[PDB]
């Protein structure tokens, strides 16, 4: 009955392309 | 929120609306948000809302998701990893 | 803790005593606490206890709750999203809202 | 049984304004 | 870790070795650790290990634990709350 | 099948009585 | 990520790819990442990627993993604890260890 | 069914020393 938290997946070393503080959605 | 090219979500098994951890290699900040799909092929990684305080355009980040499962299955579990370089070019 | 107008909790599907994340658009602070129901129609958002170090009156915040579910459900799941403007006036869609 | 379990956004209040702050709250 | 008078653990339903959140009313810091039992009646709240960087003797804190359950049960769930004042005197 | 995370309990406004950076246990 | 000698993972019951919390006794930083297995007997503890901003060679850390279980099991559950000293020399009990 | 589920310390490495740091790790 012992439930583990495991890495499901990752994006390794992607670059941020945009930042939008005022985003609505 | 973090909007991410759907191609990239597909490779990493990350779902739209899933909880994600973002670890900023550039500046060291670490935060948790959720994934939004961006247009397929766009190569976008957009930090939105309050998360725009944690990353700047050009910062290198690691974006991860976690799942739970029983210990017996966890022992053989294999994560979905996608590697990038340059201008978000996948497969190296 | 964060006290929230019960009408807002209903719209976002958030339960009294549920864990919540609060992401402060104004100052960038991020913190996790729990929800407390405030009187319906009060339009209250009150940061209580240690959380008062993380937000101030007038700050714009996003308040989120997360649930767990199997993958197949997750793949078709639609979050309950409520959008605000003005005097904590709630709308169903983002298309209503000023800059 | 043994199904993989995801953490998913249930719902949110987007860009609500804080109306009160009470450091000394008893509750 | 945080060692806590067992009387207090009993009142709050917090278990030895359970994950706990600590929210520091005095200094604003927020961190997550696990509970250790301290002697019954001692009124101790001891921050140990790296957590000693997040709280000082005399700081006022809120110590919380979280559990999961299905939505149907969550709707009527009632948390175990213990209130304190003065020198860790429970019941007000 | 949708599982909620709920406050189980809390100790409200307890005072730290000791700090022990070097604790072994 | 944090690469950890497989012998240490076995002693603490931590799985490769498991979520871990790292609490830095030296500098007070606290962060969550995942475990990567390093070669058995290497005695490696390696902080990789963004985590390298949170710990440095020589820092003393506590590495924890958490699991979920029903209340009744929780009430009798015994964690797997490994104690270290010196050159990442592992012991079963705290009673061995210098000041 | 509907049982209340706790988050419990599974195990720990207590006071292990960091041996290496690699900001630029590819893995």
């Amino acid at each position: 009955s012992m439930i583990r938290t495991m890495l499901q997946g990752k994006l390794h070393r992607v670059k941020v392309t945009h930042a939008d503080l005022h985003y609505e959605g | 929120x973090c909007a991410i090219d759907q191609d990239f979500l597909d490779a990493a098994g990350i779902l739209e609306n899933e909880a994600i951890d973002i670890w900023n290699v550039t500046n060291g900040k670490r935060f948790s948000t959720y994934a939004i799909a961006a247009e397929r092929g766009s190569r976008i990684i957009s930090v939105n809302g309050a998360a725009a305080h944690c990353a700047s355009v050009g910062d290198i980040v690691i974006i991860a998701s976690f799942v739970t499962m029983p210990d017996e299955e966890a022992r053989t579990w294999r994560p979905n990893v996608a590697y990038f370089e340059g201008d978000n070019e996948m497969k190296r």
